RNA sequence: GUUAAGUUAGAAAGGGCGCACGGUGGAUGCCUUGGCACUAGGAGCCGAUGAAGGACGGGACGAACACCGAUAUGCUUCGGG
RNA sequence: GACCGAUAGUGAACCAGUACCGUGAGGGAAAGGUGAAAAGCACCCCGGAAGGGGAGUGAAAGAGAUCCUGAAACCGUGUGCC
RNA sequence: AACAGUGGUAGGAGAGCGUUCUAAGGGCUGUGAAGCCAGACCGGAAGGACUGGUGGAGCGCUUAGAAGUGAGAAUGCCGGUAUGAGUAGCGAAAGAGGGGUGAGAAUCCCCUCCACCGAAUGCCUAAGGUUUCCUGAGGAAGGCUCGUCCGCUCAGGGUUAGU
RNA sequence: AUGAUCAGGUUGAUAGGUCUGAGGUGGAAGUGUGGCGACACAUGGAGCUGACAGAUACUAAUCGAUCGAGGACUUAACC
């Protein structure tokens, strides 16, 4: 249970390459104005489906 | 062509990176929304120096808050902070705290 | 089936009568996903044991919900807070009693909140 | 699990204290070679 | 534009090699307040008329160095300036 | 001084026999450099600040508090070829 | 000119290269030295020039002398930085919900339920520690996360005995 | 395990409710009777039911967005 070489570092990057992180899905508000998760209601604008949360 | 840097925040550059490389190149004033609605540990610090980015503009040179885009934008080392954590059998291993330099260089097109 | 929400069943229990509870007491929670999933079945399988309104009904809302103050000028308990007013308000509409609102997750741990009221 | 220092002022001063040291000859030696090396608690 | 079987650019999730610009880190160069070894000279003891060395304390705020001793960041009394 | 020039030279060029370790005897470090002068950043913008961007001083700001020079390991960003 | 020779460990011999000082003569330097960085230059070698960029004051050459004089290895020593690897771990435990502060709230404060201990995880008080106690500010470091918070920092304040 | 696969996303039965069931536990409470009494009876195969199977638009699968074709030489063959 010990690394018997190093790791070189075109290894290194070739195992990081795939541990990139997505971007999330944004789509714009009901209400006008800014950009918003789907299915999770707006932080700014405070709606979902049109209708108002307060 | 504006210029802001973050000068050792405290917090891991791999950590920053990881958020920081997907605004890479593209328009800001989406950038900014895609980066405050993803959660991250970065994604406040990379907010505030970006808001600070493009606010050199108000007593700046002139460029407009539309047709603008992020030019070229990296994170960079800073010094580490060196933390001894105590560790069983005595060992007394030894942990590194690092801290980040921060940079977005942002251009009108 | 049914979630664990990470507790065994004594304090997972305790965890939904609490929930509940504070349902009925102010009809409108603020907390993390899963437990809004799995509270919407029994706050409404309650609401349908108010909607029954009987005796019988009586002492069974009562083995599960707990007695807080629900509104304190009236000195009006839980328990007979749903069984007389959501009761009446809600008899018509044979179920379905409960909305889910998802927000963004919190600074703490990205949690996924959701919003839970009664409608 | 009683481990090897426990404190107590009074055994530490009697056993290591300045009116120790000086009581003895050899305790002289102990003084006067801390002195001239200069340490400045000199003696416990 | 159908065959048919043949031949070939082409890519890049990423990477490799060169180039450029960075950061980190403090090597190198330069410098010296210090130190080493000596030369010539002086001096080669102090202490109950209380030593060596300390503790405490003293300043327009308070710490530490340095100075001093309830006369406490000094004083009297000769000289230099 | 055909002695050292800060991993050297005393352990100690720097509040060192200190910090620290040991119950005690004892052991015993690391740590020099802005500028000629602080003339050490008025004022504005982002921000809670930190930090930056401007304006100003200087011969220099990449000279802004380990602040002369800033090699290498290491780590990033664009790319010419594959 | 001719002839012959020219693998090589231990080894032995001869030629040299380079560094720091020191004298002698010569000169180079803010019109930018040393050092650093980059080049497709020169010699048989160790190496040595030239041209740019940085740098902002010292240094070559000639001949001779004197050396703390040449590093890749010693499980060498010191400093810095990688690899594991975004992995292991995050140190016995039941919270949850609403309000409030705040730039930011699972972690701070208020309230309601629930839970845990209870010959103790309660209350006094030794040894020991030495302000950690209280109040008001602050959140760079300490807090195995966060932290508006404290046993952290800062500024004050606090211990009264004839028994 | 996460990815993945599959069923679904408002002209829809995907999941959770509601109603009806299967099945399981088995005689709920509250009444009234008898009994000093612990109790036993009737109301009544009552009451309750996690995953199971049918219906039901009651609640949630909304507005969005992103990716993703335009095609080289010859022999046969015919526009």
């Amino acid at each position: 249970a010990v690394p018997f070489r190093r790791t070189s570092k075109m290894k290194k990057r070739l195992r990081r390459t795939h541990f990139k992180l997505n971007v999330p899905g944004m789509t714009e508000c009901p209400s006008c104005g800014e950009m918003k998760l789907s299915h999770r209601v707006c932080k700014a604008c405070g709606s979902y489906n049109g209708k108002d949360i307060n | 062509q504006a210029k802001a840097v973050a000068r050792t925040v405290r917090i891991a550059p791999r950590k920053a990176r990881l958020v920081m490389d997907l605004i890479r190149g593209k328009q800001v004033g989406e950038a900014v929304s895609i980066l405050n609605l993803t959660p991250r540990a970065a994604s406040p610090i990379i907010e505030k120096v970006l808001k600070s980015a493009i606010a050199n503009a108000e007593h700046n040179y002139e460029m407009d808050a539309n047709n603008l885009v992020i030019s070229q934008a990296f994170v960079d080392e800073g010094p580490t902070l060196k933390r001894f954590r105590p560790r069983a059998m005595g060992r007394a291993s030894q942990i590194n705290k690092r801290t980040s330099h921060i940079t977005i260089v942002v251009s009108e097109k | 089936s049914y979630r664990k929400l990470g507790r065994t069943s004594a304090q997972r229990k305790a965890m939904l009568r609490d929930l509940t509870t504070d349902l009925i007491i102010n009809e409108r929670i603020e907390t993390t996903e899963t437990r809004a999933k799995e509270l919407r079945s029994v706050v409404e399988k309650m609401i349908t044991l108010g909607k029954r309104g009987d005796l019988h009904a009586r002492r069974q809302a009562a083995a599960y919900i707990r007695n807080e103050v629900a509104n304190e000028e009236n000195n009006q308990d839980a328990l007979q807070k749903l069984f007389s007013d959501i009761a009446t308000r809600y008899e018509e509409r044979q179920g379905g009693y409960t909305r889910i609102m998802k927000l963004g997750p919190r600074r703490g741990d990205g949690a996924p909140m959701a919003i839970i009221e009664l409608v | 699990m009683k481990r090897t220092f426990q404190p107590n002022n009074r055994k530490r001063s009697k056993v290591h204290g300045f009116r120790s040291r000086m009581s003895s000859k050899n305790g002289r030696l102990v003084l006067a070679r801390r002195r001239r090396k200069g340490r400045k608690v000199l003696s416990a």
